[PDB]
């Protein structure tokens, strides 16, 4: 018995070397499961060698069995034909399913959903699954004889089924903190480091900023770089009183980038026309899709929601013009949420990552219901006091106490960070001060002596 | 029209593996035209989408051709046996090897 009929049956097996063999066999009776080793295969060349293309041969091939597969050569010249090989075991969309697998780009997640590598970025989605769509995008990493047969849609439903079902274990996502991730790589913040392509793909970071990260802009001296400082440092002064409220703001402007759970909640306090929401779209232009604004809600209306579900995995959330909580008629902040929304896990799927740093902005001091020592540890608050009004209304801006600089209102800033003319020098600024108050720790500490409510229990100690 | 129009079909008794035989009774032509066939057909099986087109057995194309007569045991110690099918009840329409040229028939051959 020169055949184990462990793999496929002889039959089958004649049948698909037959195949192969596009001219006629001559001796096809003959070839049994003791001799296939030993009789040449004497071929009726009437059309071209389906191996080597010639007219035909000057001697007969042979087969040979090995590592559980026929090897057809032919004798005499072995340079003058191809070597082939016929396998025996494995469905062939099982192989490429395997492969698929094997360059490790389709995973799944701890909520039972799979991500994708397609264009050099995690890629997910739950409406339409896009396992095929890796497929067409690999299909050229794969020899000919994949690629030939990944075009069927129905053999990539297959293999896409293939590739459920192999991939058990789930891997953990979003890891590093200090990754700014874009739609074409990830930012190093502890380096000034890019990485695009197969380097960005160890962070599996599956949220994007969602703009291009161009080299020829994040440079340092810019177009726009100067009048950005210019703009930074009409909104917050140099100065010796305004000093300590200046690196407040800058870390708290840097805490926005860092991947983590953020441990205190800011709040801008400043009268109208301070540049708060000018910080707000400045910020917006500069990380993308990473900031959001919510609505107030969340503060004032029971969590457990899209406007608690929309904050998974983004790294800023802003909240915007809390309506006067001193006054009546209103709903107060209600700390619950304040022990809630700095704890890692968010509930409201109803469990999300908190990586966001919380930045609420007013223009009246507020006040919440209950006031607990809890609430002593994760609250900071910025002040604004440079006043942006129009030439007619200055000395009637002049005279509050309110401000300490008045400022000439400039009606083209608007529509220039609009358009993202700040959006890269900004993120410069923005990764400087993380190099300088980040490293190597990321943590925000509170100012309890400043919000007047806090000064009562002050009155009681 | 002369394939299409007049044919008839056997069945096996393999129910795992369907074993099927489609013999169109008004089409002759001559044999080294069938090995000539048997390249278009083998690239008919690889582009057409239909997955009985993957499942013919173009070795059977090959000098003296065999293949199991209906009514008949494939080996003797095996038990799939092609047998008559409706409507064709003559075993002559299930014979690739009776010529019968009628007016409906029609003959074709290679001209070299
Ligand atoms: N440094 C600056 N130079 C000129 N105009 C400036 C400025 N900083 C802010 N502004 C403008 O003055 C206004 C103040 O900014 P805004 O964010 O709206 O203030 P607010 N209402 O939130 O206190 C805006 O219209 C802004 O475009
Ligand atoms: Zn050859």
């Amino acid at each position: 018995k020169l055949w184990e009929p462990g793999f496929i049956s002889f039959e089958d097996a004649i049948k698909r070397v037959s195949k192969i063999f596009i001219n006629s066999i001559i001796n096809f009776n003959d070839l049994d499961e003791n001799n296939f080793t030993t009789v040449p295969l004497v071929i009726d060349y009437v059309t071209p060698c389906a191996l080597c293309k010639k007219r035909s041969h000057k001697h007969p091939h042979q087969l040979s069995l090995e590592n559980g597969a026929i090897r057809i050569y032919k004798t005499g010249n072995p340079h003058s034909c191809k070597v082939k090989i016929v396998p025996l075991d494995g469905n062939k969309l099982f192989n490429i399913a395997q492969r698929i697998l094997d360059t490790n780009s389709v995973l799944l997640t701890e909520r039972g959903d799979h991500i994708v590598w397609i264009n050099n970025s995690w890629k997910f989605n739950s409406e339409e699954p896009l396992i095929t769509k890796l497929i067409l995008s690999i299909r050229h990493q794969l020899p000919k004889e994949y690629s030939s047969e990944l075009l069927c849609p129905r053999k990539r439903k297959t293999v896409e089924a293939n590739i459920r079902d192999m991939l058990v274990d789930s891997v953990e996502t979003d890891t590093y903190p200090d990754k700014l991730p874009f739609k074409n790589g990830v930012l190093d913040l502890v380096d000034g480091m890019f990485y695009s392509g197969d380097d960005a793909k160890k962070y599996t970071c599956t949220v994007s900023t969602g703009f291009k990260f161009d080299d020829t802009k994040f440079v340092e001296d810019s177009p726009e770089m100067e009048e950005l400082m210019n703009i930074i440092n009409d909104i917050q002064p140099l100065t010796d009183e305004n000093k300590k409220n200046r690196e407040l703001y800058e870390k708290t402007l840097s805490s926005c980038l860092c991947g983590a759970t953020k441990g205190c909640l800011t709040f801008f306090f400043g009268e109208t026309a301070t540049g708060k929401s000018t910080t707000k779209r400045l910020l917006k232009s500069a990380i993308g899709d990473l900031f959001v604004e919510t609505g107030q809600t969340i503060l004032t209306d029971v969590l457990d929601n899209p406007f608690i579900a929309n904050m998974h995995l983004k790294r800023s959330v802003f909240c915007s013009e809390l309506p006067d909580f001193a006054c009546s008629g209103s709903k107060k902040i209600r700390s619950d949420n304040i022990k809630k929304l700095t704890e890692p896990c968010v509930i409201g799927k109803i469990n999300n990552r908190n990586h966001a740093t919380i930045i609420i902005d007013t223009n009246y001091k507020p006040v919440f219901d209950r006031i607990d020592n809890a609430l002593m540890r994760r609250i900071a608050v910025v002040r604004f006091r440079t006043h942006f009004s129009q030439p007619s209304g200055r000395e009637a801006a002049e005279n509050n106490d309110a401000y300490d600089k008045v400022k000439l209102l400039d009606e083209g800033l608007d529509g220039k960070i609009q358009n993202n003319r700040y959006r890269f020098a900004f993120l410069y600024l923005l990764v400087k001060w993380y190099k300088k108050y980040h490293i190597p720790i990321m943590k925000l500490y509170p100012t309890p002596e400043e919000i007047p409510d806090f000064a009562f229990y002050l009155k009681i100690g | 029209k002369s394939m299409r129009s007049n044919f008839s079909l056997t069945k096996s008794t393999n129910r795992d593996k369907t074993s099927f035989h489609i013999i169109f009774l008004d089409t002759y032509t001559t044999m080294d035209t069938l090995i000539a066939m048997k390249r278009t057909l083998l690239e008919l099986s690889r582009s057409s989408e239909n997955p009985l087109t993957r499942s013919i057995d173009t070795a059977v194309y090959r000098r003296k051709t065999t293949l199991r007569v209906v009514g008949t045991r494939k080996n003797p110690n095996c038990d799939t046996i092609h047998v008559m099918q409706p409507p064709h009840d003559n075993i002559e329409d299930y014979l690739f090897t009776y010529v019968d040229m009628n007016n409906n028939s029609y003959y074709f051959s290679l001209q070299r």
